[PDB]
RNA sequence: CACCAACUUCCUAAACUUAAAUUGGGUUAAUCUAUAACUUUAUAGAUGCAACACUGUUAGUAUGAGUAACAAGAAUUCCAAU
């Protein structure tokens, strides 16, 4: 699945640490049915956490559209733009709860195989290694055998 | 069965604004059920393609192949319905886009045999598409000089990295 | 500077076709004509002073536009290119044809114009090169004269065959290039203005503008190569693919001011020469040919 | 389908009798003018007029008029012109957007075919300009029972024709042009839902030619076998 | 391993490639003007000379009597090839027949023809190939360099 | 002798695409300069011969009805005239085909 | 013809996915589609980047000219941006320059200039707009907005801050995401120079320097189509800088861009900029 | 006078210690019914309830392969002809 997937190298937005970070999760929208037992646990999410999570990041957007539904789904909107929609059918306070804390801390990245654990846009201070590197010098430059 | 082909001469386009490039024609001309083999069929449409109308209706006049005057002939219709139902205004400012010979619904027969035995014939029938844009055809493919081959491999070289490590 | 020159005559040829183009509003069809043997009787309606014959060409078919070279408007050769005017007869001319003198003396002219251009330009900026005129020579003559004064600083100088060789790489790249012959019709008035420098040519203009009734001139653009034209031209540069710059020899009586005329073979594409052929009559174009 | 139907009773060979149709087909209106008036020579010179004109040839018209007042009641000569107008108008402006529906009642079943059938995979580009003088009715007619009118339509119009590639054909981009044309309008007397629609336009003989089509055309030459020869 | 043998294969063996050839010829000798497949009218043409050969000798002589009698299966012919044909070519020495290459049949067979004729005939005359006029460009050229030579020699 | 293995359309299509299977494209098609029809250059025009051969044809079914037997062919020379043409002293004692139609410009 | 009705309802999503993906539909703003409030958004967008906002002021901002020709057209068938526009600019350019110049005081008038224009130019602003959700808020009468128009509520965004919060904390914006691009970035891609021998010999002379002496330090395969030499221009027997190159011209050319970097301190290994200051 | 070498072992997070006839356990895909939900979901009741393999059955299409093999005596004035 490595050869047969795409694959990307470790990268930020928009160097979020360097100065101030900033939250990328920007939206959640979650749809939940007034009478519905799929959607049982995420109206008890509503009732208690959701109220939590909103003042703890204020930095995400919430709406909660109770509508006639069949499947209870929340989208994620990322500042990059990316889009990320899980279905919540049948699933617990609990499972939402953590499940909603993950998509807070993850960003609009592709979750895709990362190439290469580390980052870096200046991997040398001392200088790269070059081939002339560690090689002595000749008085004059003079190749070996040249006359001169 | 599924005749796409006869819907895409159908297709028009919004008006350009005063500046934009006059779109060139295109036009869209078959023929279904022709008894011949799809697979004899692709040696005369392969030899016209990218080539003129006037410099594909002789090519195909002197060849004994009995597809070639079959081609001939709806490279002749599509050259008569291009000049007046697609507004074309040379019919000598046409070449072939596109040209290539697809599978016809064939028929089940008995080949028979020596000993009692026999096998399954089928009677071969195919179609045949061809695209005809306006406008003298695409200059031919240059080959690569000895200079852009030496390039390649220069920049085959610098794009190189040091793999597995910071 | 030269560079000046050829800019300020582009330009002007650029305002004359403006003008004429302008000048005439709206499209009227005018009537021609198919006269020729095969595919007679065909009758086509083009644009006034828009349509060209290449155009006739193109209805027919593709074959008449490869192998058409000029064409007879009532019995007078035009240019291919050269826009119609009225409702006319239309009859092309082919290389092989019984009677190809039209032909001939087109190709002939055409020829040792793209001659002229290689000259100008082959010679370094220091040194000063004046066109005067071609003579028109019979085709029998066995090659196409084309007169070009020098600077004095050269009189004493004699191209050898290196320098032969090197003209006629200059005129192979035209020929590659492929060119079309722009085909304009200007007044003297204003072909005074764009030749105004060479005095022989401002006499040339003279002598062509009194001619005729009227002071209508025949002026021939071949790119960035401007100058005027005895008679019809071959539409593309391409016709050509023999091209040889025989040699060039000192006019004799040019006391006042030296002239050499440089002499040339050519052979378009339909009427290709093999090779023992093509040398043989390569020597002949060495020998000078006077103008009778 | 029909279509194969045909082509099997071409090959297959039948004797097809053709039937007299139990019901009878519908006309709502007919091929043609009953009575063509002659356009009179000169009536662009005229720039009342020939509304006096009119009322001479009126009393010619006069039966077709009296019998539109028996089925209609309502209809005026002198108010028609307006209404007539606002027929043409309407009807061209639907080919802009190749409104259907709107043309059909708009116009005849006559005329339908001839403005749309040419301009399948068309775009069609018409605008009004301001009319260069007020409409006149020309003739009236009455046959049967069908009623024609005739409108006299001076106008200044803008139109520009489109490939379906989008390229431009015919007209110009936007100019305008002024046109004199007569239009007939005719109404079922008959058919209590029948209206006045728009039946055909009388072209004259001292009528300009129109605008060129852009684009050059070949006019071909006749096709010979080895056995014919041109002359 | 048929490198010097001039004679093709033809029919169902070596008597019926004889056979063959004198039904073409005895067409030719009668109408003067014949179709055939390329290979089989070219297998006759020298067929077709070598009759004129004695027809030429003259009707007194045996060997030609006897020698069109087996080549012309019609017998109303040898009249006439000895008293018009013969001496049609009497001044002539060969050229007898005038063979070119018909374009390729519209049979589903499509075999190369060619159509082979006596020189001279009445019918109406081929559509040969006709060489480029003295006055084309090229033609000229080289005519100039004749004149020149022509003074120089 | 059979398969052994199903041949792959990748192997087929090197087998079946390659350039000595594919139609070498013909560069001897001219134009007639008579009729302006396609020729190639050692090979007569088919239009052109068409009708000389039309023509023979008509003249050959005239001879026909004159003869109006098989063993009737004339020893002497045969000749061709058409309508508005007379018998030259030349001509004298030759078996004369005549035809309705005015002398085609190809014959002389 | 099988049983139920959910097989098909999982397939016409396959078809759905299909046709829009082959076939996708023009960009529409985020304003049209659903769960869109205009002054929630707002709200989060001061708080994302945890800068206190006048909501009034950021409201202005992303108002355009063009979109408000656009809604009084469709009126007939709410103030610009263009003074935030005109304070954000002079202040980030003024503050752009100030931070250059103490990093890099060395560095010539010419060359803080074209980082400054670099870092304000639509490319960088742009993207750092986008990524900050400034064009999903932004009100413009044509969409996708183009860039000139993204580019100037970038900048009035920062005018609106600067009004709200002052200079201090707006200082801190331009810091935090216009200065952080350049890292990575060496100083000859924001800045070109076409003629760095020329310039090293004038900034010389402006030292009291001789015009330095390129001399082979180092070969490699000259002969060959793959040759590499090492040019260094030497000083009174002193080197400089060195440079690699295919050719010693090329070699020769780009070691006076070492030696101008030097002069100027952007030495790659040079101290990190201070992004983590507090203050 | 050592290095390399296997999830053996250690380490950050975890885990809790060994081919297959057979044997025990927890879940799940599809569909119908009850009662609901209402872009395709829930708890129960049910059953023709899940196929990369039986020289499986039916239909379709490849490969061998455009291959093996198949056919009309000649000319003309020409296919109810000489
Ligand atoms: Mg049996
Ligand atoms: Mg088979
Ligand atoms: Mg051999
Ligand atoms: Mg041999
Ligand atoms: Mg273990
Ligand atoms: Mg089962
Ligand atoms: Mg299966
Ligand atoms: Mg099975
Ligand atoms: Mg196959
Ligand atoms: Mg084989
Ligand atoms: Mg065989
Ligand atoms: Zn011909």
């Amino acid at each position: 699945t490595g050869r047969g997937t795409s694959s990307r190298f470790l990268t930020s937005v928009l160097h979020n640490g360097l100065g101030r970070y900033v939250q990328q999760l920007q939206r959640l929208s979650l749809s939940l049915s007034r009478d519905a037992p799929s959607s049982r646990g995420a109206r008890e999410f509503v009732e208690r956490e959701v109220t939590d999570f909103a003042r703890r990041n204020p930095g995400v957007v919430v709406y909660v559209n109770p509508r006639p539904c069949a499947m209870p789904r929340i989208v994620a909107e990322y500042l990059n733009g990316a889009v990320r929609e899980e279905n919540v059918n049948s699933k617990s306070v609990e499972e939402i709860k953590s499940l909603v804390q993950k998509l807070a801390d993850q960003s609009g990245l592709d979750v895709i195989r990362i190439r290469k654990p580390f980052h870096t846009d200046n991997p040398s201070i001392q200088g790269q290694w070059h081939p002339f590197t560690n090689k002595r010098t000749a008085l004059h430059g003079l190749r070996p055998r040249e006359l001169r | 069965i599924s005749r796409k082909w006869e819907k895409k001469n159908k297709i028009v386009y919004p008006p350009q604004l005063p500046g934009e490039p006059r779109r060139p024609a295109e036009i869209y001309h078959c023929r279904r059920q022709i008894k011949y083999s799809k697979d004899k069929m692709w040696y005369l449409a392969k030899m016209i393609r990218g080539m003129s109308i006037d410099q594909a209706l002789a090519q195909l006049e002197f060849n004994d192949k009995k597809g070639a005057q079959i081609i001939k002939e709806v490279l002749l219709e599509a050259q008569d319905m291009a000049v007046r139902d697609h507004n074309v205004e040379f019919r000598s400012n046409l070449h072939i886009a596109e040209s290539t010979s697809g599978r016809g619904q064939c028929l089940k027969r008995i080949r028979y045999h020596g000993r009692g035995r026999f096998g399954i014939m089928e009677k071969v029938y195919c179609h045949y598409f061809v695209k005809l844009v306006e406008g003298p055809p695409p200059p031919p493919e240059v080959p690569k000089t000895a200079v852009d081959h030496a390039k390649d491999y220069i920049q085959q070289l610098r794009s190189r990295t040091i793999i597995h490590t910071l | 500077s030269p560079t000046e020159l050829t800019e300020m005559r582009n330009d002007l040829f650029n305002r004359e076709k403006s003008r004429q183009l302008s000048l005439t509003p709206r499209t009227e069809k005018i009537e021609v004509k198919h006269v020729g043997k095969t595919d007679p009787g065909t009758v086509f309606v083009m644009n006034k002073n828009i349509s060209t014959p290449y155009s006739c060409a193109m209805h027919l078919s593709e074959w008449y536009c490869s192998k058409s070279i000029l064409a007879l408007v009532d019995g007078q050769p035009w240019d291919m290119y050269k826009p119609l005017t009225k409702s006319c007869e239309i009859k092309f001319l082919t290389f092989k044809d019984p009677d190809p003198k039209e032909v001939n003396k087109a190709y002939w002219r055409s020829c040792a114009m793209m001659l002229g251009c290689v000259i100008e330009r082959a010679f370094k900026d220091d040194y000063v090169v004046s066109l005067v005129r071609a003579p028109e020579v019979p085709v029998i003559a066995g090659a196409f004269c084309y007169d070009v004064t020098l600077d004095k600083r050269l009189d004493e100088w004699m191209p050898t065959k290196e320098n032969l060789r090197s003209f006629t790489k200059d005129a192979h790249a035209l020929i590659y290039r492929d060119l079309p012959f722009e085909t304009l019709d200007v007044d003297a008035r204003v072909a005074l203005e764009i030749f105004q420098h060479n005095k022989y040519k401002v006499d040339f203009i003279e002598e062509k503008a009194s001619q005729n009734p009227e002071r209508i001139v025949k002026l021939h653009r071949i790119g960035d190569f401007i100058d005027v034209s005895e008679g019809p031209l071959i539409p593309r540069t391409s016709v050509c693919f023999q091209y040889e710059v025989s040699a060039v020899h000192n006019l004799n009586p040019s006391q006042p001011n030296l002239i050499r005329r440089f002499q040339g073979l050519s052979l378009p594409t339909h009427l290709r020469a093999q090779f023992t052929i093509w040398d043989k009559l390569v020597e002949r174009s060495r020998k000078m040919v006077t103008e009778d | 389908t029909e279509k194969e139907f045909l082509e099997y009773a071409r090959k297959a060979g039948l004797v097809i009798p053709q039937e007299r149709l139990e019901r009878p087909i519908h006309l709502a209106c007919t091929a043609g003018i009953f009575d063509p008036y002659v356009p009179p020579e000169g009536d662009a010179r005229m720039s009342l007029t020939q509304r006096t004109e009119r009322l001479r040839k009126n009393a010619a018209s006069q039966l077709a008029i009296r019998k539109i007042r028996e089925f209609d009641a309502n209809f005026k000569t002198k108010d028609f012109p307006e209404k007539a107008k606002d027929i043409f108008i309407e009807a061209h402006l639907c080919l802009n957007n190749s409104d259907h529906d709107r043309l059909h009642t708009l116009v005849t079943e006559h005329c339908f075919p001839d403005m749309v059938w040419d301009l399948k995979y068309k775009t069609v580009r018409w605008g009004f300009v301001e009319s260069l003088e007020p409409a006149q009715v020309v003739h009236v007619r009455c046959s049967g029972m069908y009623g024609q009118v005739t409108v006299r339509l001076h106008t200044r119009q803008t139109l520009a024709i489109y490939d379906r590639f989008g390229r431009l054909m015919y007209g110009q981009e936007d100019v305008p042009k002024d046109v004199l044309e007569y239009v007939v309008f005719e109404r079922h007397l008959m058919n209590p839902y029948g209206s006045w629609r728009m039946h055909a336009k009388i072209v004259p003989a001292w009528a300009p030619p129109k605008q060129p089509i852009l684009k050059t055309l070949m006019i071909p030459g006749p096709q010979l076998k080895p056995w014919e020869e041109y002359e | 391993i048929s490198h010097g043998r001039v004679y093709r294969r033809l029919g169902l063996g070596p008597e019926s490639r004889i056979h063959l050839l004198r039904n073409l010829l005895t067409g030719l000798v009668r109408h003067e003007r014949i179709e055939a497949t390329w290979a089989r009218a070219d297998e006759m043409r020298g067929y077709a000379e070598k009759l004129i050969d004695y027809g030429k000798l003259g009707d007194t002589n045996e060997r030609a009597m006897r020698m069109a009698d087996f080549w012309l299966t019609e017998k109303d012919l040898i009249p006439k090839l000895f008293k018009v044909l013969a001496p049609r070519f009497q001044g002539q020495n060969g050229n007898y027949t005038r063979m070119l290459q018909i374009p390729n049949r519209k049979e589903q067979d499509r075999a190369k023809m060619a159509v082979i004729e006596y020189k001279g005939n009445y019918l109406p005359p081929l559509p040969l190939p006709h060489r480029d006029s003295n006055l084309t460009l090229l033609n000229q050229l080289l005519l100039g360099l004749q004149q020149d030579l022509h003074h120089n020699q | 002798a059979a398969p052994k293995n199903r041949r792959t359309i990748e192997v087929n299509r090197c087998r079946r695409r390659n350039p000595q299977k594919l139609i070498k494209i013909k560069n001897n098609i001219d134009i007639c300069p008579e009729c302006g029809h396609l020729k190639q250059k050692h090979v007569l025009c088919g239009y052109c011969y068409e009708k000389v051969r039309q023509e023979t044809t008509k003249i050959r079914q005239q001879i026909g009805a004159q003869e109006g037997g098989p063993f009737r062919a004339p020893s002497v020379e045969t000749m061709v005239l058409y309508t508005g043409e007379k018998p030259s002293e030349k001509d004298q004692g030759k078996r004369i085909v005549e035809r309705n139609i005015k002398r085609p410009s190809w014959f002389t | 013809v099988k049983k139920g009705f959910r097989a098909a309802f999982r397939f016409q999503k396959e078809l759905e996915r299909w046709r829009l993906l082959r076939c996708p539909p023009p960009p529409v703003r985020r304003s049209e589609k659903p769960n869109w409030d205009y002054h929630a958004e707002v709200q989060a967008f001061g708080s994302r980047l945890q800068e206190t906002f006048s909501l009034d002021l950021l409201k202005t901002a992303f108002i355009n000219s063009c979109y408000i020709k656009s809604e009084e057209a469709k009126r007939q068938s709410l103030k610009d941006n263009q003074e935030l526009f005109e304070q954000g600019l002079s202040f980030s350019h003024r503050c752009l320059t100030q931070f250059l110049e103490d990093e890099f005081p060395d560095l010539p008038a010419e060359g803080t200039e074209s980082l400054v224009s670099f870092l304000t130019g639509e490319a960088v602003v742009c993207h750092v707009a986008r990524n900050l959700a400034v064009e999903q808020l932004t009100l413009s009468a044509e969409f996708p907005v183009p860039l000139p128009v993204l580019r100037q509520t970038f900048f009035a965004v920062i005018g609106a801050l600067l009004q709200s919060s002052g200079p201090e904390r707006a200082a801190l914006f331009i810091r935090d995401f216009l200065i952080t691009q350049m890292t990575g970035k060496e100083l000859f891609e924001m800045w070109t120079v076409v003629n760095p021998m020329g310039l090293l010999v004038e900034e010389l002379k402006k030292r009291n320097i001789s015009a330095p002496e390129s001399r082979l330090t180092r070969q490699s395969g000259s002969t060959t189509a793959l040759p590499l030499y090492f040019v260094g221009l030497y000083c009174d027997r002193k080197l400089i800088a060195e440079g690699p190159g295919e050719t010693v011209l090329v070699a020769e050319e780009e070691a006076a861009r070492v030696a101008l970097r030097k002069l100027y301190g952007f030495t790659e290994n040079r101290r990190p900029w201070d992004y983590s200051k507090p203050k």
